[PDB]
């Protein structure tokens, strides 16, 4: 029976999980993998090598945590069913894969081996009768209510500025760089290599991501606050020890759009955008120049959009109507439009059925994915 | 500048147009002017036939896509199975 | 001038140049501008950095190769002129531009600002006594030696369909579209993008260039070939990496027959051919349809032109004998009967001479060139 439907947002740097028709994921924590360190010897510890949630948290520089979403490429399968089971524990869902349907996530390019295989997952090791799997950019437009706008998401690895038109976003105007953030706070603990840090273990880099999340924004002017001497705030140790800032918090984030700092040919998220501009309809334009769908976890710094705005005014001509539309819930944001979703009765159709799946698997989904 | 194209063979072409000008030249003499007359006619001629060639253009691309367009609005395909398939966007949009 | 005249085989992916008598362009490298990546530190770190030929097929992974030659129409004027240089360089000509008469030639459908730009380069710059500005398509019709036949270029940029009659074509029946393996090859590499193969930079996407000229054909059956499964033969990259190609190989070249790929406002290349055709009188179009002439290097597909034929047999109407012409020096045909028509001493009145340009500048070629 379609019960209640589990709406489970894959976040690039965090995973989110929760049942349709709620507002808040009850069931969350990031999207990582993690295995121990040592060895216990005595009683007292864990079992199962395989920690997620307060276990992690708790045993940060016990476990050698991993992550296994690599900008959308995910390779930890089993482990990730694992994760999911861990959400499917006592801990998180309680239930079964055939009694609730599920509402998965999605973002564009992945391969179809990837995807057939987490149906393969649900459909054989778990066994979701009613499983739907989507963009995750629909999702953000439920939350807006716009239903034409340039969708671009913000987590750890993952860029794709998708301008969606009416719930139609067009393939050949798809924008899909996903870096982010990840070798932003590498580049970080690159400060710290040239300030005496290193941060190799992830929960050791967790720290960093912490504090990354924490104590960074975005200087508006680029050059202008990167030659003016920093004031390097000494942050708090976690230990109870305290070190510098310096121009990192605002130096770092400008790989966001001069990703030449890495060198890497690209073009900065606001000129991808405006190349998603340019294959579209003009008058389309301005409604997308006024449409300006904010997504994403690393949407969360000072002056992040106005920088953005300027470089748009770099970018846009004049008698142009420029509009930002932030959201503050961002990641719940597209897991509460994925409740919107799952919550529609004509749904019931493209998901693909356990006996769909029997039928034909791979061009079962991909007639029914397309 | 009347004008009457009539093409007919599957598809009728009755193209009918003029410019409606008014010039206003001073009369000297009667070879003097009669150039000059004539080199009005001549450029409103050839200005208007060139506007004609630009309207070829210009009326290919703004005109068609105006009235029908050429591509939708994504121009990317129109599968009538997914638009049928759980009402593909009068949900929100 | 009493020398030698120079042949411009203006190609759009790949340029070439030459002389008169020879029948191969007597110097060959594609059209490109490949500008560097990193910064010299060691003395032996060459400079002027942007590089072509040798160094550029040799640090393809340290030059950021772009294209002036967009749409067949050249964007890096200035740094044209300096390959033009390069030609004049040791390498190729050794010459000067007040030495040799020079050809250049020209695709249909071309704005007169390039021809005029070009043109102040020319005889200002360059300073060459003996030139004019030809055509392409006619210059493949010297080399074929037919007279009333319709010439398809396969370029990079640029697709043109010229109906010509003994050399002359009606300037009106002809056809262009500037879109060919450039973009073709970067949607299948979309393909790969799916299956992650976003490797962005234009020498990374060279090697792709090299697998479209090498892997890659036109299935004659559309859906029948798609739609199937395929075996996913391998491909090795410099060092050997192993990617398999699948039916991409044909899927990406449909574009060119199904713009609706791209979304490009054109009608499939095909088409807007058999319309190129059906632009003259019907026994004109029985005189094309026994001298179909090919040029440029997309002509290098299987099936290519036999889903061509097969396309042409669904569309044009019964009797029409498809008589086309398929040599190997395609991309050189134009190069050909430009040193034909170098050859050709009568060009003193079509040229333009430096007096000329100082009294009509490109006046006088809009005046001579058909
Ligand atoms: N305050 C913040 N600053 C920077 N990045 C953040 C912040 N909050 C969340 N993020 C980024 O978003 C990631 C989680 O977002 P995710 O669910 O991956 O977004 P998306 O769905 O856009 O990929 C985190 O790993 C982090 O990198
Ligand atoms: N063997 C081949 N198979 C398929 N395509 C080719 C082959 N050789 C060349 N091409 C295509 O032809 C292009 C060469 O451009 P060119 O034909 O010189 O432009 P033009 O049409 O202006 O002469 C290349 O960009 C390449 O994509």
């Amino acid at each position: 029976i379609a019960n209640q439907p589990v709406v489970i947002d894959n976040g690039s740097g965090v995973i989110k999980a929760g049942f349709a028709g709620d507002q808040i994921p009850k069931y969350c924590f990031p999207n990582y993998v993690g295995r121990p360190k040592h060895v216990r010897v005595m009683a007292g510890a864990l079992e199962g090598d395989i920690f997620i949630g307060p276990k992690a948290e708790e045993h940060r520089g016990l476990l050698s945590i991993r992550y296994p979403m690599e900008h959308g490429i995910v390779k930890d399968w089993n482990d990730m069913e694992r994760i999911w089971q861990y959400v499917y524990s006592k801990d998180q869902l309680q239930t079964f894969s055939e009694e609730h349907p599920v509402l998965l996530t999605e973002a564009p390019l992945n391969p179809r081996k990837n995807r057939e295989r987490a149906a393969e997952v649900f459909f054989e090791t778990f066994n979701v009768p009613a499983l739907f799997i989507s963009m995750q950019a629909v999702l953000s437009l439920y939350a807006t209510g716009r239903t034409t706008g340039v969708v671009l998401d913000s987590g750890d690895g993952v860029t794709h500025a998708v301008p969606i038109y009416e719930g139609f976003a067009m393939p050949h105007s798809i924008m899909r760089i996903d870096i982010a953030g990840r070798d932003v706070s590498r580049f970080l603990r690159l400060y710290l290599r040239k300030e005496g840090y290193d941060f190799h273990s992830s929960s050791e880099f967790e720290i960093v991501k912490a504090i990354k999340e924490r104590a960074c924004y975005l200087s508006i002017n680029p050059q202008k606050d990167e030659t003016l001497e920093t004031e390097k705030a000494q942050y708090y140790l976690p230990d109870g020890s305290t070190i510098e800032i310096g121009p990192s918090r605002f130096r770092a984030p400008e790989l966001l759009f001069r990703p030449d700092l890495i060198g890497e040919e690209s073009e900065g998220i606001h000129e991808v955008l405006v190349f998603a501009i340019q294959k579209s309809d003009m008058d389309l334009r301005r409604t997308l120049f006024s449409n300006i769908v904010l997504s994403g976890g690393s949407t969360l710094f000072k002056g992040f959009g106005d920088r953005l705005l300027s470089e748009v005014k770099k970018l846009a001509p004049k008698d142009v109507k420029i509009r930002i539309s932030a959201p503050q819930e961002r990641l719940y944001s597209t897991w509460i439009g994925g409740s919107i979703l799952a919550s529609l009765d004509t749904f019931k159709k493209m998901w693909v059925s356990k006996k769909e799946y029997e039928e034909d698997g791979a061009r079962s989904i991909h007639r029914k994915t397309f | 500048l009347k004008i009457q194209v009539h093409y007919y063979e599957d598809g009728n072409v009755q193209l009918v147009s003029h410019k409606d000008v008014q010039d206003s030249v001073t009369v000297s003499n009667e070879a003097q002017t009669a150039k000059e007359f004539i080199k009005i006619i001549e450029h409103a001629e050839n200005e208007y036939q060139t506007a004609i060639s630009e309207n070829y253009q210009t009326m290919s691309d703004t005109t068609f896509k105006a009235l029908r367009r050429q591509l939708p609005v994504t121009r990317t395909k129109i599968d009538w199975n997914k638009i049928l398939s759980y009402k593909i966007g009068k949900e929100m949009q």
